[PDB]
């Protein structure tokens, strides 16, 4: 386990309140997009289950579906957003806190380089 | 695995058991009560690698 | 009959609304990659008295 | 046609392995659900774990 | 390349909003239009690819195989239509969903940008290529050729999958455009040969390669002939795309491991063309054709020559083409006679004049007459061959002649002689077919007027 | 036909450019993250990789029943 | 026997009901439809408008600049007497050999 | 028995299970690791027959052996560390000693035989609560523990699970064993993750759990427990025979399918630490799996076995009872491959 | 097994060869044991000389397997003077595949048993040179 466990983290939290200084997902986010997608073939395989019309049966309940499934979504796309970015948060600050671990290398044209060559023959 | 429910809403469910050198009846001290004190204020919030080193 | 062949041929609208929203996202898409827009060494340039951006 | 496409070819990759695999299910799933021999064996692992792992 | 994946997935609802009369043509039109929008694909440029997005690009190596899966999907539709008379309209719309979906896969199979996609979109479509087999193959046999296909496939390309994972972890990035650039050689060692065994092997089994070859018979023989039109022309590509694209961080050791695969693919040129000379079976002649022009495309990726590679394009869309063709042919001599033997149907010249002129097309096609692009690219890559050594020359010498030999010979069996007496039910061509049979062939043609669209990025 | 659905050279030049930009950063970026990883581990002493310990905050100061606790 | 099966069925000739069929539909009307939106579309449009497209497709691929370039450079070279290849693609000033 | 009475031990089961996986105390754990068996007993006993009493003997005497394992191992560390957290343990014979005891709960080879036995004495509903919840526990524990299990005996159960489970689902008929096998295919892959990373094991214990859900109570719609019972639903319901092909492709890892996810990201995590065999041998064994699931899958839903003459009274009656969250199971087990970086939520 | 394996791979490849063939026959015999081990357990005998007999097969088979694995793979490496050739061990896998082959008298199974025991060996010698690991430690 590598993220479990770290300083100043609230167990059960689902969003902490450093989250709140990321940018919200947008309303048309694509992975918001097929999550609905996702209820609405819940939906409509819920009609083929249950033996009826797929495409015009049960227009609240395929609505409550997508809806749902968009809530949770954008949910979800939140706390993944805030993963990533603690993750990187954290990776620059181990980086800058070890230079001797992380050194900068000397940059070299290919003009100086000597690489094989390896004819195609 | 371990949803820290006693932590998030600050039960003591069974943290008095996990240690002998926690609140006794009585204030009965335990055989290594010294010893064990010591381990754990050393060990106390650096992590288990830095811990065990 | 004018509905009913709306109710039958409503069908044949659904790939050109499609070609015409994958025009409309490679447009979008390609608004997201102008970090060397007018940057380049090749291609750099002044603008015209009348333009703002090389292309779009 | 025959004696290399029909014969060896199928010999070699798909036939050998679909015989081993066969064999292998058999040999596994022969188990005639003995509570007394399964626990027999359970004791070896338990022995063999203890000992034979450092 | 969004404005050509959208409209396939346009075309689902269509098909499954559509009348129970309409499905077929509703399909078949749009499949068109979308093969249309496709040809502007091929407006390449010299030096770089075109770079649509993060995830999609085009190269003229991408290009031809989308415009060639773009325009063969019509193609099976219309030889469904002749296929799937009886079956209920829930089935047949599920048949042209499976067609939809394997297109819609082929089509970002060829335009992904990175290999881990690549891989992902080239496994997933086995799922319905496996579904059409077993599910509306006619004889026995489907099931059995469904589990060898599935298998070889998996076994073949699961290694790649490591070694794919492998490569990212250890370089950093698995987009083409930075393996391209920031390539390095590979040293000669254990782990570098068997990294490169795992990309190889898997790319080998699904191009096929003598020896991992036998699901191609079983599969083709078996399915319907959509699914065989789709497995010969667009997914045998597959392989061949796949080379063309992972060699290049594959080098040197290319030079040292190619020996045993060219020398199993030359001598299964001439072992595949010889089984042709005797094959009781039509389905079968055509599969093992196609086995042996798919050796000689492995020959040409792995000698891996400039003059290599545009033969090598040229070849894989001359025969998908000639491939599709010639099923179409057989598939419509079995609907007549309800059975695959060769001897059986005789006389078939004499019967139906029209048909025998497309069987000689494509027969001429097949054993590569001048100037088609078959020849094209079988006389680049011999000439490339001959460069690399001046024994190949002989080996391309016998199979070009047995080659003429077995295509002539199913053509005289089939078309000429005397006709069969007591086969009575030869009805005369139906415009579907004819029209099926035209618009095989007349894109060869016209490819041969203008051969440098179909000759790679290397021209 | 190049004025109606084609566009210039520079286009296609700048956004592979933009997408080389990408992609370069993202390898650079993952190999990084390999090496922090892998480092975290090895120590312990960064934010990951931060197994639990006993609090101090049970422990109980009080006198006991003999001096020699 | 071994089961309650239907007997195999007779195949049905598309002439029989319709001479004039074109192979597509059983339905007259259908088969009509779907022969003249395929012709039309396929061999028309696709075949004609497409062969056209591709015969006048821009030169993308440089071929006329880069014949252009080639006599250019070709007049420059044996104009001032300098070779018409140079020896080398790249400049040895600027390569560093190591040693 | 009673409804209330069955919801109790329902509830006491999934009690004991969250006492598991909330205490942070050796003697807590081992609490609700008995009362989750005790409760469940009675679970596995509902449709009492000779075949279920035989069964939950067995698993009975399976767990009770584990639980008096565990807590030698318990006992164990305690005598060496004076700890009763739980942490990384502080003895190794008291870690091989519990890492033996939680294999034995979970199935893992050569621990396996209980499971398709269990499995086929019992019923569908039992066989699915059974599974879900029981590998839902110990894995919790070893997911708390892991930073101490040794990899050699934890790999070498791993692939012994995933080997056996792909001969014995080869081999089977029954639909249960066939699942019973399939469970210990996944939990060798899952448990072979383990040691690296407990964020790949979470997301592949919720793959497999909604895949098991959703396959389990498709069985229960179709009310099939054989090949042969199963062959006969494509004339009552072809809907339900073409999700249970699909989900059967989905379970043997085939791409794009939500089943190829936990294997990839498994892949991936395991090759970062320069492991590759392991990889590989896994990915190949898998093989025997999709080919089991493949074999079930033709005679259902790609062929057209023979029917009787009641079933067209079948087709005159129709379904009553409605299964809860069914199609949003078979949803999940199937598209959620593009929605993949979610594990950064898991984690 | 892990002093039994550190034994073997402390003995030097190209030299002491009875050595070397004394601790394949000792893993081959362990290996026999714990097999034969499982199998009583697993299938019963029907007495005990029956299991005794079983177990004494088993326990022969595999001890043969490993010398004469141990000793074609010593004396090709001593022979050829090329250590570190996988092609030795790719001999004595095949040799002891052609062993098994003999015990179980079986054409058919001594030809695959050799390919398969020759391949792994190969790739045990190959993955010895390399520095290939099975049971990887974690160490991102
Ligand atoms: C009645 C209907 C009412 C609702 C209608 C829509 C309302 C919203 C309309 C709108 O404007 O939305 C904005 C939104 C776009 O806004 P944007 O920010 O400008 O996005 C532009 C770029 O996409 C921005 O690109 P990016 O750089 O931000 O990243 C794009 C992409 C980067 O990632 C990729 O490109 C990878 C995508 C594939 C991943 C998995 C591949 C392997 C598995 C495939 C099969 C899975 C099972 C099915 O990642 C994602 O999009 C993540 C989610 C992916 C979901 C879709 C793709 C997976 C399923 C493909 C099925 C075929 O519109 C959409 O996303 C619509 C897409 C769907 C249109 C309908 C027709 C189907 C098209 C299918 C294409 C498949 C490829
Ligand atoms: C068996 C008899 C035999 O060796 O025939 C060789 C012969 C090839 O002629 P060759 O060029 O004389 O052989 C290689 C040269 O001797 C020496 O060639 P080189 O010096 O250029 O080094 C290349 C060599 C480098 O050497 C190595 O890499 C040695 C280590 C190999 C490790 C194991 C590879 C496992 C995967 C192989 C494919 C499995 C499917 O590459 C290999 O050994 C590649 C082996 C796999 C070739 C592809 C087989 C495809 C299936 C054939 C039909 C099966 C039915 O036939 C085969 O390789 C196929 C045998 C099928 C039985
Ligand atoms: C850390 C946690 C774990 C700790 C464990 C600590 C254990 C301490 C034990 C202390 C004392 C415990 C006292 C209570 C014991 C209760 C036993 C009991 O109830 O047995 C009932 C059980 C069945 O009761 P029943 O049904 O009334 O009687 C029916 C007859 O048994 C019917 O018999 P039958 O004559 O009709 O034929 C059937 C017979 C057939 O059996 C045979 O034919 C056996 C033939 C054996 C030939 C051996 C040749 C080679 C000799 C050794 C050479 C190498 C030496 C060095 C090895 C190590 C090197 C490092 O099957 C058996 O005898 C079954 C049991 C033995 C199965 C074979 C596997 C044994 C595994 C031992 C460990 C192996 C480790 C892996 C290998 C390592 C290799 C390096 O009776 C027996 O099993 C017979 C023996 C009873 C006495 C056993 C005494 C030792 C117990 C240990
Ligand atoms: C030191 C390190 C040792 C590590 C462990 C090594 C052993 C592992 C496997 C042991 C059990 C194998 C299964 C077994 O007992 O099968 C027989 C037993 C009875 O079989 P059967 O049904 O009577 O056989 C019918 C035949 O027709 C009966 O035919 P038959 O009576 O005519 O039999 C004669 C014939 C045919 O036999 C048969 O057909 C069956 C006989 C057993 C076949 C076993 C096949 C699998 C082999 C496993 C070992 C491979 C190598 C392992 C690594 C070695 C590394 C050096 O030939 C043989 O029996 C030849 C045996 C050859 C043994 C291996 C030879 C190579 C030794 C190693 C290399 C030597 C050179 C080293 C150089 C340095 O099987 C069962 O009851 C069911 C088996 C499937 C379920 C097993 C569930 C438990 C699995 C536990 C595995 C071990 C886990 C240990 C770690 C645990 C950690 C928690
Ligand atoms: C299928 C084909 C698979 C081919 C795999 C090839 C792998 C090559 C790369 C690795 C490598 O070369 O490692 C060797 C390794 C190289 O590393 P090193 O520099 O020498 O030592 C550093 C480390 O200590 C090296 O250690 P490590 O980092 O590799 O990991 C050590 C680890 C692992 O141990 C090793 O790595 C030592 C053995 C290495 C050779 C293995 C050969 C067999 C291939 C196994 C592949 C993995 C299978 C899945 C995992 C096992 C569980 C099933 O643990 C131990 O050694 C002790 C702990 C206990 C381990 C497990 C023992 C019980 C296994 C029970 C299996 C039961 C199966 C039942 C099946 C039937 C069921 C019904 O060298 C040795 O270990 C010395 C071996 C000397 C004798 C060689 C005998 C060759 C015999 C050939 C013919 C066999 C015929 C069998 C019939
Ligand atoms: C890959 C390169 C070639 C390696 C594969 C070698 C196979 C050669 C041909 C197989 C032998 C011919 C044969 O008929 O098999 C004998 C016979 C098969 O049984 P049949 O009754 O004949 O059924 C027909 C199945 N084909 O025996 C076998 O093949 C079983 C294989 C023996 C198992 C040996 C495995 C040893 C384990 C190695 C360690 C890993
Ligand atoms: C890609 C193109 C295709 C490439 C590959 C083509 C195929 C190549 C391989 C062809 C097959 C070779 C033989 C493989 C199996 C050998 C074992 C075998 O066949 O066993 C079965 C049989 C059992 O016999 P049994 O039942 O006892 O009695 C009947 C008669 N006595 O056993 C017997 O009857 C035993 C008969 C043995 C006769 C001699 C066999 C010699 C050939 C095999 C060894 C070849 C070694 C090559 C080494 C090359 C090194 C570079």
């Amino acid at each position: 386990t590598m993220m479990s466990g770290r300083p100043g983290r609230v167990p059960l939290q689902f969003l902490p309140n450093e989250a709140r200084s990321l940018p919200p997902p947008k309303l048309t986010d694509p992975r918001l997009v097929y999550m609905g997608f996702l209820g609405y073939c819940s939906g409509l395989i819920d009609n083929a289950i249950r033996r009826r019309p797929v495409v015009s049966a049960g227009l609240h309940r395929q609505l409550l579906y997508v809806t749902s499934f968009v809530f949770f979504g954008y949910y979800l796309l939140k706390r993944q957003d805030y993963m990533y970015a603690l993750r990187d948060h954290d990776m620059f600050a181990y980086v800058k806190s070890h230079p001797e671990d992380f050194p900068e290398k000397d940059k070299k044209t290919y003009g100086e380089i000597l690489e094989e060559f390896h004819p195609v023959r | 695995p371990f949803f820290d429910v006693q932590k998030r809403l600050g039960l003591d469910l069974d943290r008095w058991m996990t240690i002998q050198s926690a609140e006794q009846p009585h204030k009965i001290p335990g055989r290594c009560h010294a010893f064990e004190k010591e381990w754990i204020e050393c060990a106390h919030g650096i992590g288990g690698i830095r811990a065990e080193k | 009959n004018v509905l009913q062949i709306v109710r039958d041929h409503w069908v044949h609208i659904l790939v050109p609304v499609g070609f015409v929203f994958g025009c409309y996202l490679d447009r979008r898409s390609d608004e997201k990659l102008t970090a060397f827009r007018n940057k380049s060494l090749l291609f750099k340039r002044e603008l015209r008295p009348n333009e703002e951006v090389t292309w779009k | 046609s025959s004696l290399l496409d029909l014969i060896w070819l199928e010999t070699i990759l798909p036939k050998t392995t679909s015989f081993i695999q066969m064999k292998m299910s058999i040999m596994v799933s022969n188990q005639k659900g003995l509570i007394k021999l399964y626990f027999l064996s359970f004791l070896i692992t338990i022995m063999i774990s203890m000992t034979l792992f450092n | 390349m969004l404005k050509i994946i959208i409209p396939t997935t346009m075309l689902l609802p269509m098909t499954w909003m559509s009348k129970h009369n309409m499905i077929w043509i509703n399909a078949t039109v749009h499949s068109l239009l979308i093969s249309l929008i496709s040809l502007s694909l091929l407006n390449q440029l010299g030096e770089n690819s075109l770079n649509f997005s993060l995830t999609f690009f085009s190269d003229s190596l991408s290009a031809p195989l989308l415009v060639l899966t773009t325009w063969l999907l019509p193609l099976m539709l219309m030889a469904s239509q002749s296929h799937l008379s009886k079956e209920t309209t829930t089935r047949k719309k599920l048949y042209i969903t499976m067609l939809i979906l394997l297109q819609l896969f082929l089509i970002m199979t060829f335009t992904a940008t990175e290999l881990i996609l690549f891989y992902i979109l080239f496994e997933a479509t086995l799922v319905p290529t496996l579904i059409i087999i077993t599910r509306w193959g006619n004889q026995t046999e489907r099931l059995n050729a469904g589990l060898y296909f599935l298998f070889y496939t998996l076994a073949g390309s699961l290694p790649l999958l490591v070694a794919l994972v492998y490569i990212q972890n250890t370089t950093g990035s698995l987009n083409f455009l930075i393996i391209h650039y920031w390539s390095h050689p590979l040293s000669n060692s254990w782990s570098n040969i068997f990294m490169w065994l795992a990309c190889i092997m898997a790319f080998m089994v699904k191009m096929p390669l003598y020896g991992l070859h036998l699901w191609l018979p079983k599969a083709h023989v078996e399915a319907p002939i959509a699914g065989s039109m789709v497995l010969a022309a667009v997914l045998l590509k597959l392989g061949g795309y796949g080379m063309m694209r992972i060699t290049t961080i594959l080098n040197p050791l290319t030079n040292y491991m190619a020996y045993p695969f060219l020398m199993l693919s030359m001598w299964g040129m001439i072992m595949t063309s010889s089984i042709c000379l005797r094959q009781t079976d039509l389905k079968s002649l055509i599969a093992y054709s196609s086995v042996s022009h798919m050796a000689l495309v492995i020959v040409a990726i792995m000698i891996q020559t400039p003059w290599s590679f545009m033969g090598a394009t040229a070849l894989m869309i001359a025969h998908g083409l000639t491939s599709s063709m010639l099923f179409c042919l057989a598939n419509t001599n079995y609907e007549r006679v309800h059975s695959r033997t060769m001897i059986l149907a005789r006389g078939l010249q004499t019967l139906l004049p029209l048909m025998a002129t497309w069987w000689l097309v494509a027969s001429l096609t097949n054993l590569a007459l001048p100037p088609s692009i078959n020849l094209i690219g079988e006389l680049f890559i011999i000439t490339a061959s001959f460069s690399w050594s001046n024994i190949t020359i002989i080996l391309m010498g016998m199979n070009m002649m047995i080659t003429a030999l077995y295509s002539l010979y199913m053509l005289i069996t089939t078309q000429r002689g005397k006709y069969t007496h007591h086969i009575n039910n030869i009805k005369p061509s139906f415009t579907r077919e004819n029209a099926l049979m035209a618009l095989h062939i007349l894109p060869l043609l016209l490819l041969t007027l203008n051969p440098k669209m179909i000759l790679g990025p290397l021209y | 036909i190049a004025r109606t659905f084609y566009d210039g050279p520079e286009k296609n030049y700048e956004k592979t450019m933009a997408i080389l930009q990408i992609e370069a950063e993202k390898a650079e970026l993952r190999l990084k993250e390999l090496e922090v990883r892998r480092l975290m581990r090895a120590r312990g002493d960064g934010p990951w990789y931060q197994y639990p310990t006993i609090d101090k905050a049970l422990i109980d100061h009080s006198p006991k029943t003999t001096p020699d606790n | 026997i071994r089961l309650q099966e239907d007997p195999d069925p007779e195949d049905e000739n598309l002439y029989e009901k319709n001479p004039d069929s074109h192979g597509y539909d059983k339905d007259p009307i259908v088969d009509l439809w779907n022969m003249r939106v395929v012709f039309f579309f396929g061999f028309s449009i696709v075949l004609v408008l497409g062969s056209t497209f591709v015969a006048y497709l821009p030169d993308y691929r440089m071929q006329e600049w880069a014949r252009r370039e080639a006599e250019r450079l070709v007049k420059y070279r044996e104009a001032n007497g300098l070779p018409l290849m140079e020896s080398n693609c790249f400049d040895p000033n600027k390569i560093q050999l190591p040693e | 028995m009673n409804p209330i009475i069955y919801t109790t031990l329902i509830m006491t089961v999934m009690s004991g299970t969250m006492l598991v996986m909330i205490s942070s105390h050796w003697l807590l754990i081992w609490i609700g690791f008995e009362m989750n068996l005790l409760a469940m007993i009675p679970v596995l006993m509902k449709n009492f027959n000779p075949r279920a009493t035989e069964a939950a003997t067995k698993y009975f005497l399976t767990q009770a052996t584990a639980s008096m394992m565990l807590m030698m191992a318990i006992i164990i560390n305690l005598l060496y560390s004076g700890q009763w957290t739980i942490t990384k343990m502080f003895n190794p014979v008291a870690m091989t000693m519990m890492t033996m005891a939680l294999a034995m709960k979970l199935g893992l080879s050569p621990f396996h035989f209980w499971v398709p036995e269990v499995t086929q004495g019992i019923s569908l509903q039992a066989g699915l609560l059974l599974l879900t919840w029981q590998k839902l526990a110990p894995l919790s524990v070893l997911c708390q523990i892991s930073q101490s299990i040794n990899p050699n005996l934890m790999l070498t159960m791993a692939m012994l699970s995933i080997l056996i489970g792909g001969w014995g689902g080869l081999n089977q008929t029954q639909l249960r064993k066939i699942m019973a096998y399939s469970s210990i295919a996944h939990m060798g892959w899952m448990t072979a993750v383990l040691p690296y990373n407990t964020t790949m094991t979470i997301l592949n214990l919720l793959i497999y759990i909604t895949m098991t859900l959703a396959m389990f109570m498709l069985l229960i719609h179709s009310s099939a427990t054989t090949t042969l019972s199963l062959s006969h639903t494509w004339n009552k319901m072809p809907v339900i025979t073409s999700l249970m092909m699909v989900t059967l492709l989905s379970m043997g890892g085939l791409p794009p399918l939500s089943g190829f996810m936990p294997k990839w990201m498994i892949i991936q995590e395991m090759t970062k630490n320069e492991s590759i065999i392991m990889p590989t041998l896994m990915a190949m064994t898998a093989l025997l799996n999709l080919y089991f699931y493949m074999r079930l899958a033709y005679s259902s839903s790609l062929t057209m076995f023979p029917s009787t003459n009641n079933m067209k009274m079948k087709w005159q009656f129709e379904h009553t009872k409605q299964m809860k969250l069914l199609p949003t199971m078979i949803v999940l087990s199937t598209l959620v491959l593009p929605m993949t970086p979610a594990l950064s939520s898991l984690n | 097994a892990k002093t039994l394996l550190h034994k073997y791979s402390d003995i030097p490849e190209g030299t002491e060869c009875h050595r070397k063939a004394y601790a394949s026959t000792s893993i081959g015999g362990a290996t026999g044991l714990i097999v034969s081990a499982y199998s009583i357990a697993l299938k019963p005998p029907a007495s005990f000389l029956e299991g005794v007999a079983r177990t004494g097969r088993y326990t022969f088979t595999s001890a043969a397997i490993g010398a004469i694995f141990g000793l074609t793979s010593c004396i090709s490496a001593q022979v050829r003077e090329k250590p570190d050739d996988p092609l030795n061990y790719f001999i004595g896998g095949c040799a002891g595949g052609l062993t098994l082959g003999a015990r179980t008298r079986s054409y058919g199974i001594g030809a695959a048993a050799c390919a398969y025991m020759g391949l792994t060996a190969a790739l045990v010698k190959m993955g010895q040179l390399e520095g290939w690991q099975v049971f990887a430690e974690p160490k991102v």
